[PDB]
């Protein structure tokens, strides 16, 4: 896609070229200001002295000097603003390296649209290009989830790790599974917390489960 | 220039247009009626005649030469004829000339002919107006002519135009102040529901005048922030007229060097496009047989345009949704996976520039 | 061409010499908008299954509710007194918008087909149109932005991604969020009515505060209006530059040709052309800077949606001042308005904490999970409790780690 | 709306009804407030902004204008067709409301007329007595003159009128053409003669002014002085004054 | 008014024609500062019990 000059590639090429074109135009704009007479007989300093005697020629030049210094002041102001804008962008580039490339982040949606696996990076004109390698689901597994377990003096059991889903399998045993990938784990007693009550959404425990559950 | 696509090429200074949207006029006008609205006041018209008598002669080589010793005559007023003033509500100024010639200096008893022949022309010198435009509806508080260069604002250059060259012989000085008392006239009619060249209460422009029913205008006329006339009131009836442009900006969709379609606010055929549909903000004319499902080539805003002129609108990306932290009942957990790679660019630094002042 | 040369056939000819200047101006604005639309389109999305139950009418019914929740007559019944002013309504003006959105848009304040009607005096928008200045819709127009926020809100109560639209009660979705803040152990004493009442009242006061034109509401109204006023002034400033003579006899092109012959009139016009092109260059530069400023703001808006609305964040203080429970969002002029629902403590419980336990060959025991506080209860037993909410849990052996030594602060 | 007339000039407030043209009376005659201020509820009928510009000025502006009333003399009645006023030795005896004892800068004549009538009302001549004593007279004619005086109509005219300054009955200067309607005449101490707010004629300072009416010519004559005020102007006509 | 017209009674009169320009300038700066103060005040806070031992 790059060689051909993919929505992400088209977006990058447009943005990268725009950064380059902007700096180019800034300097091209500045050089053409030298063609501005600024109400002088000519924009060319040597032409003024070639045609007109010093006592009058100096006056023509003073107008060109004032004009050209003004153009430089405008350039400097414009340049400093662009640097401020980049500063904010740079902080993002730094955060991306530290949280996507050098480490695993827990910030949802930060390192691409999907579940982040790893990131690589390369050089680009005036900056970096990031390659976010993410996992994309192609099919979903349905399970019947249990809010918790009511066991018996009765007590409730809830899952200690709130990121896991408790469900019952085809062999009637309890399993835990994370919600980002279906990787089922047999449930054990160290995974549960005892509480005083039971909800209406809790499943009724049987004696055959208790040895592994509590 | 001779065709709608070539008119775009001429405007852009290109012989090869790229796929995209180019700004065009919805239409072009010319050869239209003139409409004027003056302050009623009273009719009182003065005809003003300036006669220029040119004294042409000849040189050894034959280079025809006019004589600074030429005579400009203004009408008679207050006995002196060196300063004529306009003291009427309306006026018309005409310049006429007589060309006389001589072999002997200062006799002028013979008509000028051939290469000696000249006609007097009054041209702009330092005045913010041409002499010949004083017969348009120009307005003054005061206007007076003077052959004397004393306490006078600007001057006109009076020249003799020959078949060889042209040179200034005399200056005519004019005293004036801006105002609405004295109005120039050629030798209060407006044309409704037509494109017209108008001059309304001192405001000149081209547009369409329409009669409306409103009480918005407090004064003679109402203008926009840009100074353009948006409407005016008739002093006698209180009826309000609106003023609009004869044409508006339109966007021409050009694909493969041809006009495929265009968007305009006016419901009128443009650029040879006869079929159309309606969008939320504008009308769309195209080659497509309109009284769709296609892939657009060019886009802008939220609009795409297909090769055949079909107009398509862009949808918002769909998704299945997010997985929620719910552990009750039948829930879904992603199981099968593949890898996608997303690419993004972030600017890190600027290119430093060093300038030697 | 229209801005500089006002449809005058004779001015446009002079302007030929400056075609490259006009192309630079038009292309610079077009590229700015193009880049913005791409990154905005990347941010926005919808979900049909979420939209189906995102409305107030959907919430007030049982039609989409999963049968397992027979105890609940509707979706978020107890929370609806608040949600009804956040969720979009079908039975309203301007299709599908929420009560707060209507107040925010109408207290702040494009069809060009009408500018050619000619049955009245043109307003400011048409007067600008006539000068070549027009406003276009982009990708994030108000209708698309509304769908985006509605899809996010409707996702909270969507039970599955398998297909169809099976809903769960809002109260169930909220209880799930409470477990991320702290594992809830007090199951016999539900506080849902208390939380729901506080929520409904808070929204009541917010909706009222907008209608009245609450520090947070005053701040939002000031900021939203300022964004709108700034764009308005930018264009009003540009149109009045057309009244500048730029040392010409007149600012009006047709007046110059009406009064003065072509060989001199063209010179007067050349000064106006130079002046007006200069004004456009200043406009373009100013516009591009504003877009850069917004880009930074947009990244924050995107982060807020992903970390406050679509998920629970672990970043302290990011999603409002307090302990974050959930976030809802709506449309606003040029952006989004976020409603951060947070928990606010009203009373603190004092406990006597244990640094660790020294047990007996002696050894120390420390708590494996450093976010929990170990304390001894009135029955002399050990309990663990998180520091964000007082939800005490009986301690067990699987919660402790053995170490060689004991501190002086160990019990 | 019901119209009542109240008169407390003899120390007792008396209430009676009004017929004639009550609406016109409430639109032209006001009671002067202490300090010479014009009541905030006065509509300013026929009170024009005094300007030197030839153009039409509108909007909110702060200017020095003769809006302080030393004495308002309503519906004046003269012993004869002619009358004399002075900027200095003037005597205030018929002032409606408060009277302020100061020097008058401008004498403002609010003319009585009806729209679309062209009635036989106007002044034959206005005679201005300058410092030295030179008497300059203003009179307007049906056509262009090339000793008989002329006629300056009040209200709507049937046609054009050419105004001249007279001396020895011999025209001394051409001033210009009157507007379609003459609603206000205002004459300043400093030698400026205004018609409907526009400076029509200027000369040397004026000690006294007099005129001869043809055959109730005025709504009121106000003896005023200059002050700084914020005024709202619509077509050179004052709609509101904040001092 | 003071920046443009340096207390000169006669300049201030001319400046009357530009009052709307001055109001735009003064209001623009006032609004900028007002918005900043609100979001800055939101950020800042104190705690007396913490200050006591700080
Ligand atoms: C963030 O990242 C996620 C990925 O995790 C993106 O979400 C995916 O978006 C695409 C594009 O909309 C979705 O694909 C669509 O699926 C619809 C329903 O699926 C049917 O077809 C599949 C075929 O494999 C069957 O298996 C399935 O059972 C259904 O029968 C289709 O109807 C859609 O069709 C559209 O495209 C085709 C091809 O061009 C046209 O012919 C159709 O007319 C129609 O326009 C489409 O195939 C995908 O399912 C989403 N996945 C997930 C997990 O959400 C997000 O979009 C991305 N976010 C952003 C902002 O980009
Ligand atoms: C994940 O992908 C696998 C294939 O790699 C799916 O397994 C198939 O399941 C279908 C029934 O749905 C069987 O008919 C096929 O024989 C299976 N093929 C295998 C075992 O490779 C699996 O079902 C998918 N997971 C989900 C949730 O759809
Ligand atoms: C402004 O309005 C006047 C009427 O108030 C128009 O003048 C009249 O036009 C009608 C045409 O039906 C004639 O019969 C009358 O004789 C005209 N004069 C009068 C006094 O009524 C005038 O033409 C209008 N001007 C414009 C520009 O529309
Ligand atoms: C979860 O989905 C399964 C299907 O995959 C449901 O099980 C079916 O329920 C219907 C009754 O509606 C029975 O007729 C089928 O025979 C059942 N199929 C199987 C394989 O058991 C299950 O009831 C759903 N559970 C919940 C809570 O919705
Ligand atoms: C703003 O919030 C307050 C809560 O502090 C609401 O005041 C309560 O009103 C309800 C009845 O609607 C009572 O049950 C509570 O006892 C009141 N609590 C108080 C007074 O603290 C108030 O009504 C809300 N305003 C709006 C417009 O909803
Ligand atoms: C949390 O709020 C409850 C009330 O809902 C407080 O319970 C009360 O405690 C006081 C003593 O402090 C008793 O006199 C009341 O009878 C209790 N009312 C009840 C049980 O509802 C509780 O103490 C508060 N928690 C803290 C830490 O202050
Ligand atoms: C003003 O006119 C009214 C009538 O509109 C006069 O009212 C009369 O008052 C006397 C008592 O003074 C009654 O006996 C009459 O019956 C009233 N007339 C009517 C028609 O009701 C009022 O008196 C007049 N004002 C003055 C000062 O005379
Ligand atoms: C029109 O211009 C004249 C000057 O030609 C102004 O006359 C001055 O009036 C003031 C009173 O405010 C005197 O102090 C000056 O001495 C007068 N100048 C001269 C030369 O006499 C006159 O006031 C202006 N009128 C208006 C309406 O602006
Ligand atoms: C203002 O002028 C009008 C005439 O334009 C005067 O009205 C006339 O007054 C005489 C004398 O009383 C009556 O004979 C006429 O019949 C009245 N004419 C009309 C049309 O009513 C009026 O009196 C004058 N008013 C003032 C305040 O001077
Ligand atoms: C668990 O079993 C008991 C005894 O039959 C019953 O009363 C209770 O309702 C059951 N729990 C649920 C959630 O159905
Ligand atoms: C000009 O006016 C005449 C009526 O006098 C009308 O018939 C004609 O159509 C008009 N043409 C244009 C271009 O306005
Ligand atoms: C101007 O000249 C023309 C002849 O071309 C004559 O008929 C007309 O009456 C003259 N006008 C004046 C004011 O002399
Ligand atoms: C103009 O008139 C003068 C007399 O003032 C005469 O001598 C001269 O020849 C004339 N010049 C011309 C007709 O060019
Ligand atoms: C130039 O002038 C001189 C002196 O009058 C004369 O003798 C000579 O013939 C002239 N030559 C010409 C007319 O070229
Ligand atoms: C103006 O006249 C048209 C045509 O009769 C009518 O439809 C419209 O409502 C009128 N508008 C007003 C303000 O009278
Ligand atoms: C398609 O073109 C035909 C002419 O060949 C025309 O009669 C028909 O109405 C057009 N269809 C539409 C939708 O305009
Ligand atoms: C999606 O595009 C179809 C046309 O194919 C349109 O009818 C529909 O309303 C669009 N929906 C959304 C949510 O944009
Ligand atoms: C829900 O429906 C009932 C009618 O059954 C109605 O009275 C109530 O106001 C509705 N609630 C909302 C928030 O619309
Ligand atoms: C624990 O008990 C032992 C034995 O009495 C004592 O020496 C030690 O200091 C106690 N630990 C602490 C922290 O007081
Ligand atoms: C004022 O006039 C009324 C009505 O004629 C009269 O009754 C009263 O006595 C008069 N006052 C004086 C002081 O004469
Ligand atoms: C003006 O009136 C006076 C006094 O009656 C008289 O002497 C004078 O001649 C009159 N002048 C004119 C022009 O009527
Ligand atoms: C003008 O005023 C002087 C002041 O002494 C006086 O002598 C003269 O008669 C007056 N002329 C008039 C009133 O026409
Ligand atoms: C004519 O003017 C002179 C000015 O010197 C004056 O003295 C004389 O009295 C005037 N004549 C008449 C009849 O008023």
């Amino acid at each position: 896609a790059f060689g051909k000059v993919l929505a992400t590639v088209a977006k990058v090429l447009a943005k990268v070229q725009d950064v380059v074109n902007t700096q180019g135009q800034a300097l091209s704009h500045l050089t053409v200001q030298l063609q501005n007479n600024f109400q002088a007989i000519s924009s060319s300093i040597s032409d003024i002295y070639n045609r007109l005697d010093p006592p009058s020629a100096d006056a023509q030049v003073d107008r060109l000097i004032t004009g050209r210094l003004t153009a430089l002041n405008a350039f400097v102001s414009q340049t400093l603003t662009r640097q401020a804008e980049v500063r904010a962008s740079r902080q993002l580039a730094k955060d991306k390296v530290n949280e996507c490339v050098r480490s695993q982040s827990q910030r949802f949606g930060f390192c691409g649209n999907g579940t982040h696996l790893f990131s690589l990076a390369n050089a680009a004109p005036n900056g970096m290009i990031f390659f976010h390698t993410v996992l994309l689901p192609t099919a979903y597994q349905t399970v019947t989830a249990c809010s918790g377990i009511c066991a018996s003096r009765t007590f409730g059991l809830v899952v200690k790790d709130v990121q896991l889903t408790l469900f019952r399998n085809l062999d009637d045993k309890f399993y835990l599974t994370p919600r980002t990938m279906y990787q089922p784990r047999a449930a054990t007693s160290s995974d549960f917390v005892q509480i005083e009550g039971c909800d209406v959404l809790f499943v009724n425990a049987t004696e055959i489960d208790l040895p592994s559950i509590i | 220039c001779n065709s709608h696509i070539n008119n775009i090429k001429c405007s852009q200074l290109t012989a090869n247009l790229q796929n995209g949207f180019y700004p065009v006029a919805s239409s072009e006008v010319g050869l239209v009626n003139k409409s004027v609205v003056l302050l009623p006041s009273f009719f009182a018209h003065t005809t003003v005649n300036i006669t220029i008598d040119l004294g042409m002669k000849r040189s050894g080589y034959g280079q025809p030469i006019a004589s600074p010793l030429s005579n400009i005559t203004l009408p008679m007023q207050d006995n002196n004829t060196d300063v004529y003033c306009i003291r009427s509500n309306q006026f018309s100024i005409y310049v006429h000339s007589t060309c006389k010639s001589s072999l002997w200096d200062n006799v002028f008893n013979q008509d000028c002919t051939d290469v000696l022949e000249a006609t007097a022309v009054i041209k702009t010198g330092t005045c913010p107006f041409s002499f010949d435009k004083l017969n348009n509806h120009l307005t003054f508080n005061k206007f007076c002519l003077s052959l004397s260069p004393v306490g006078a604002n600007c001057k006109f250059d009076v020249a003799a135009r020959t078949r060889t060259n042209e040179q200034v012989v005399r200056s005519l000085y004019v005293i004036y102040e801006e105002g609405d008392n004295i109005v120039g006239v050629p030798s209060s009619v407006l044309h409704l529901d037509s494109c017209t060249d108008y001059n309304i209460y001192g405001r000149t422009g081209v547009g369409v005048i329409r009669q409306t029913n409103s009480t918005l205008l407090s004064g003679l006329y109402y203008t926009s922030l840009s100074g353009d006339l948006l409407g005016f009131k008739n002093v006698s009836d209180g009826v309000i007229y609106s003023v609009t442009p004869c044409d508006v900006s339109a966007q021409a969709a050009v694909i493969d060097g041809a006009i495929v379609g265009a968007m305009t606010s006016i419901n009128s055929e443009l650029l040879g496009l006869t079929h159309w549909t309606t969008t939320p903000n504008f009308y769309y004319y195209s080659i497509y047989n309109y009284t769709v499902d296609c892939e657009p080539i060019i886009t802008y805003s939220n609009i795409g345009v297909c090769k055949n002129g079909a107009l398509v609108f862009i949808n918002v990306t769909h998704s299945d949704g997010d997985v929620q932290p719910i552990s009750t009942g039948n829930v879904t957990i992603p199981t099968n996976f593949t890898i996608s790679v997303q690419v993004e660019y972030i600017q890190v630094y600027t290119t430093p520039v060093s300038i030697d002042c | 061409a229209r801005y500089v040369c006002n449809g005058n056939p004779r001015c446009n000819k002079l302007l030929t010499q400056y075609v490259s200047a006009c192309q630079t101006i038009e292309q610079a604005l077009a590229m700015g908008a193009r880049l913005e639309n791409m990154e905005v389109d990347s941010m926005l999305f919808v979900s049909e299954n979420a939209l189906k139950l995102a409305s107030v009418e959907a919430f007030n019914s049982t039609e989409n509710l999963d049968p397992i929740y027979k105890e609940w007559p509707n979706i978020g019944g107890s929370w609806l007194g608040g949600l009804k002013d956040i969720l979009p309504s079908h039975n309203s003006k301007r299709k599908y918008r929420s009560a707060i959105e209507d107040l925010l848009f109408d207290k702040v304040v494009e069809d060009y087909k009408r500018c050619t009607g000619g049955y009245d005096i043109a307003d400011l928008v048409c007067a600008q149109y006539y000068n070549g200045i027009m406003v276009l819709p982009g990708v994030a127009n108000d209708d698309k932005m509304t769908m985006y926020t509605a899809s996010l809100a409707g996702g909270i109560t969507l039970g599955a991604l398998g297909g169809g639209a099976v809903a769960i009660p809002f109260a169930v979705a909220v209880q799930a969020r409470l477990n991320y803040v702290a594992l809830q152990t007090d199951v016999l004493n539900k506080n849902q009515q208390i939380l729901a009442n506080a929520f409904n009242q808070a929204i009541g006061n917010i909706t009222q505060a907008f209608g009245k034109v609450l520090a947070t509401v005053a701040k939002v109204l000031a900021k939203v209006q300022d964004v709108v006023n700034t764009q308005g002034q930018a264009l009003s400033h540009l149109t009045v530059q057309l009244q500048n003579n730029f040392q010409a006899i007149s600012s009006s092109i047709s007046d110059i040709y009406n009064r003065l012959d072509p060989p001199s009139a063209d010179a007067q016009v050349d000064r106006l052309i130079t002046g007006r092109l200069t004004a456009l260059n200043a406009f373009v530069s100013q516009t591009l800077t504003r877009q850069a400023e917004v880009r930074a703001s947009r990244q924050l808006a995107k982060d807020k949606v992903n970390e406050c609305v679509r998920s629970q964040s672990q970043r302290f203080g990011f999603c409002g001042n307090g302990t974050h429970l959930f976030s809802l969002a709506n449309a606003a002029p040029n952006g989004m308005i976020f409603f951060h629902t947070v928990l606010l403590p009203t009373a603190y419980q004092t406990v006597t904490a244990c640094s660790g336990i020294c047990a007996s060959r002696t050894f120390g025991l420390v708590v494996k999970d450093v976010q929990l506080t170990l304390f001894r209860n009135l029955d002399d037993k050990f309990y663990l409790t998180p520091r964000t909410m007082y939800q005490p849990r009986a301690a067990t052996s699987s919660d402790f780690v053995q170490i060689e030594g004991c501190d002086v602060l160990f019990v | 709306v019901t119209y009542y007339r109240v008169n407390n000039k003899n120390g007792t407030t008396i209430v009676s009804n009004c017929t004639d043209q009550c609406a016109s009376y409430v639109d032209n005659v006001f009671t002067t407030q202490p300090g010479g201020l014009i009541p905030s509820d006065f509509s300013f009928n026929n009170w024009f902004l005094l300007t030197n510009s030839s153009t039409v000025v509108s909007g909110k502006l702060v200017t020095r204008q003769p809006l302080v009333v030393n004495c308002l003399w309503p519906v004046p009645s003269f012993k004869e067709a002619a009358s004399t006023f002075c900027f200095e030795g003037a005597g205030f005896d018929q002032c409606n409301g408060a009277v302020l004892n100061n020097t008058v800068d401008v004498i403002r004549f609010n003319l009585n007329f009806t729209a679309d009538v062209q009635s036989g009302m106007g002044a034959t001549v206005f005679s201005l007595n300058t410092t030295g004593g030179v008497i300059l007279e203003i009179s307007c004619y049906n056509d262009i003159v090339s000793y008989s005086y002329g006629d300056i109509p009040f209200g709507i005219t049937d046609g054009p009128r050419y105004c001249y300054v007279l001396y020895n009955g011999t025209t001394l200067k051409y001033l210009g053409t009157l507007p379609p309607s003459v609603k206000e005449i205002a004459i300043s101490k400093w030698g400026h003669f205004y018609i409907n707010g526009y400076n029509f004629f200027s000369t040397f300072p004026i000690d006294c002014i007099s005129f001869n009416l043809t055959t109730g010519a005025f709504w009121t004559i106000a003896y005023t002085s200059y002050t700084e005020a914020l005024v709202q102007v619509e077509n050179t006509a004052i709609k509101k004054v904040t001092y």
